[PDB]
């Protein structure tokens, strides 16, 4: 996270690291939206142009941590994952489309003031806060700059005009992405960085008073750079495939 | 740079 | 979910974390 500041304790309860044993690393951010089931970026496990391709064994998900490399023993929770669910038609090839995995654990975590899972977006919910000018929270343990923080980091962004998300690169955008950050008019910064891949973008209802999580981190072109934006997965358009593997897989 | 994590997890 | 995002130490304590103010001001406040 760029141009972001510490979060505080308890703040993203939901909030997960992917966690290579061997060595052992940060990977990517991560969400709990159950007690037993995970949603991060698919290009965190499978990413065949730089031959990454993660399985169950490879991985370890930690829960309810604030610090990048402590063990917080009695706060956090490490667990083992049962199984790996990518989207059937993640567009790796060309520009992170349908950029969406969860992730099985095997057996439930128990919540915490500490671990707490997010809600998904319902249609209603999607429509009235996926707006430009309205605000989402990104965080993630991920670079400072375009280097790592001692504690999990936390910025504000705001929902950019699908036109402007466009026009600020040559990739092609999708209905199933999103685009965030300031203009280089607006005098304010802040940006996802590497590392901070499979975080979550999530908005707080007015309605219910909820934090919802909207977006996934992806994709963007160095990090916080003027005239560019991060682009986030857009999870209500993939609610479907998500519904179809929890309750036809537990 | 990461604290070493108990066994059991391994 | 059923309990989901509503934080134990936030939202159930009716406490407020230092830039959610921020959020809720853009949805036009
Ligand atoms: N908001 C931003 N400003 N950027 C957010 C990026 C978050 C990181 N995502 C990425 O780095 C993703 C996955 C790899 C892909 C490559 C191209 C790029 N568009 C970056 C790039 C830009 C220009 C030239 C060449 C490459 C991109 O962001 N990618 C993530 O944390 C990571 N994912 C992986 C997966 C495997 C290994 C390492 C990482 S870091
Ligand atoms: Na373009
Ligand atoms: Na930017």
């Amino acid at each position: 996270i760029v141009e972001g500041s510490d979060a505080e304790i308890g703040m993203s309860p939901w909030q997960v690291m992917l966690f290579r044993k061997s060595p052992q690393e940060l990977l990517c951010g991560a969400s709990l939206i159950s007690d037993r089931w995970v949603l991060t970026a698919a290009h965190c496990l499978l990413y065949p142009p730089w031959d990454k391709n993660f399985t169950e064994n490879d991985l370890l998900v930690r829960i309810g941590k604030h610090s990048r490399t402590r063990y917080e023993r009695n706060i956090e929770k490490i667990s083992m994952l049962e199984k790996i669910y990518i989207h059937p038609r993640y567009n790796w090839r060309e520009n992170l489309d349908r950029d969406i995995a969860l992730m099985k654990l095997k057996k439930p975590v128990a919540f915490s003031d500490y671990i707490h899972p997010v809600c998904l977006p319902d249609r209603e919910t999607a429509a009235s806060l996926l707006q430009a000018g309205y605000k989402g929270r990104v965080t993630g343990w991920g670079n400072l700059k375009e280097g790592q923080p001692s504690v999990l980091q936390v910025v504000n962004l705001p929902i950019v005009e699908r036109p402007v998300c466009k026009d600020s690169t040559r990739i092609r955008i999708t209905d199933n992405m999103f685009c965030a950050g300031y203009k280089p008019d607006e005098g304010k910064r802040g940006d996802a960085c590497e590392g901070d891949s499979g975080g979550p973008f999530v908005m707080k209802s007015p309605f219910n008073n909820r934090w919802y999580q909207m977006g996934i981190v992806s994709w963007g072109e160095g990090c916080d750079r003027d005239g560019k934006y991060g682009f986030y997965t857009h999870v209500f358009r993939l609610k479907k495939w998500i519904q179809k593997v929890i309750d036809q897989f537990g | 740079d990461f604290e070493e994590i108990p066994e059991e997890y391994l | 979910e059923a309990d989901c995002g509503l934080r134990p130490l936030f939202e159930k304590k009716s406490l407020e974390d230092k830039t959610e103010r921020e959020l809720l001001e853009s949805y036009i406040d």
